[PDB]
């Protein structure tokens, strides 16, 4: 079961963003405490022209 | 502390941090008219499917 | 002691939509909620209406409106 997981996240449903950014606009990078989000951290992203512009 | 724990300049300190909150609370997706929705995993007793609560 | 959360709210999407004058990351316990709509150009009469809980009389609040203009002069 567990190795069978594994290849399961290996062959789930996905989606990414890579974005090209400055710092402060409006949001710093930074560790916890001092950056509104670093490294591992949950962060949200709208598409341009998806079809639910408000997703 | 310093003086019970002693640790020398360079000392690389490992941790484990969860920045996903998959199995308590999160949130996978949302609208920027009425926020983001408040969810938790769960694996199914077969160990592959996991059940989505929303909150 | 810190000041209050004395808020201003800017509507822009280029800055922080929610500053604390204490400094607290009053933006953050939005949920991802934004302000998303300006005021169009030529627009004239407007009513806003406000709503507050747990306040006293004498508070005020402010509403504050830029003026930019794509020329030097003209466009009235």
């Amino acid at each position: 079961i567990m190795a069978a997981r594994a290849k399961q996240w290996a062959t789930r449903a996905k989606h990414s963003h890579e974005i090209q950014v400055s710092d402060a606009a409006p949001y710093i990078i930074g560790e916890r405490g001092h950056g509104h989000f670093w490294l591992g951290d949950r962060v949200g992203t709208t598409v341009l022209g998806y079809p639910d512009p408000y997703t | 502390i310093a003086s019970l724990i002693p640790l020398r300049h360079g000392c690389l300190v490992w941790d484990i941090v969860d920045n996903s909150g998959w199995g308590s609370e999160t949130a996978f997706g949302g609208s920027l008219l009425t926020g983001l929705v408040r969810a938790v995993m769960n694996i199914a007793s077969d160990g592959m499917t996991e059940g989505i609560d929303i909150y | 002691t810190y000041p209050a959360e004395n808020v201003v709210v800017d509507s822009d999407p280029r800055e922080e939509q929610v500053s604390s004058e204490s400094g607290s990351p009053i933006w953050e316990r939005m949920n991802s909620v934004r302000f998303l709509h300006y005021i169009p150009p030529y627009t004239g009469e407007v009513t806003f209406k406000l709503s507050v809980s747990g306040a006293v009389p004498g508070q005020i609040a402010t509403l504050r409106l830029p003026r930019a203009w794509s020329r030097p002069w003209g466009l009235e």
